[PDB]
C-alpha cells in the first residue's frame, strides 16, 4: 500500500474514466457533498426497508 | 498531464504514478485550468516554459 491523499486518488479515478483531473478539483466540495449525501441515502434506504 | 506532483523536500517535480522518475515541471508536462482559488491544497512553485530561452536567442 502506497499512501496517496484521497482528493488525489479521486483525481486519478476521474482521469481513469476520461474526465480531466481539474473537473474534480474545481468541484471538490460538490463531489464530496454528493458522495456524503449518497452514503446518507444508502443509510436511509437500508434503515427504511429490508 | 500524466503522473503526479512530488517534492524531495526542497524542489517540486512531476513523476509517473508507478515508478519514480522526477521530471522538472514545465508547460509541456502540465495543463492549466482556472486560477488558484478553487483548489483545496494547491501549492506555489515555478513552472518552466521551454519556448522562452529558445526565443530569447
Ligand atoms: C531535490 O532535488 C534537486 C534536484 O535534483 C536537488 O538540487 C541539486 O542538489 C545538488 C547537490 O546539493 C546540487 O549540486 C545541484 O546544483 C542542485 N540543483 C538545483 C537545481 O538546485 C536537491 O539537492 C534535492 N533536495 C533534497 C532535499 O534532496
Ligand atoms: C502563493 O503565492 C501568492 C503570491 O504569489 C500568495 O498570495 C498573496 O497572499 C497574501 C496572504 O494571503 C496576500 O496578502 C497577498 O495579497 C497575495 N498576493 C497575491 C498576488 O495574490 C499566496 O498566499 C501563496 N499561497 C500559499 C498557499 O502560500
Ligand atoms: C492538512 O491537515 C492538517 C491537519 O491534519 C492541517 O493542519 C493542514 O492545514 C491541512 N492542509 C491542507 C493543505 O489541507
Amino acid at each position: 500500500a502506497l499512501q496517496i491523499p484521497f482528493a488525489m486518488q479521486m483525481a486519478y479515478r476521474f482521469n481513469g474514466i476520461g474526465v480531466t483531473q481539474n473537473v474534480l478539483y474545481e468541484n471538490q466540495k460538490l463531489i464530496a457533498n454528493q458522495f456524503n449525501s449518497a452514503i446518507g441515502k444508502i443509510q436511509d434506504s437500508l434503515s427504511s426497508t429490508a | 498531464r500524466e503522473g503526479v506532483f512530488v517534492s524531495n523536500g526542497t524542489h517540486w517535480f512531476v513523476t509517473q504514478r508507478n515508478f519514480y522518475e522526477p521530471q522538472i515541471i514545465t508547460t509541456d508536462n502540465t495543463f492549466v485550468s482556472g486560477n488558484c482559488d478553487v483548489v483545496i491544497g494547491i501549492v506555489n512553485n515555478t513552472v518552466y516554459d521551454p519556448l522562452q530561452p529558445e526565443l530569447d536567442s
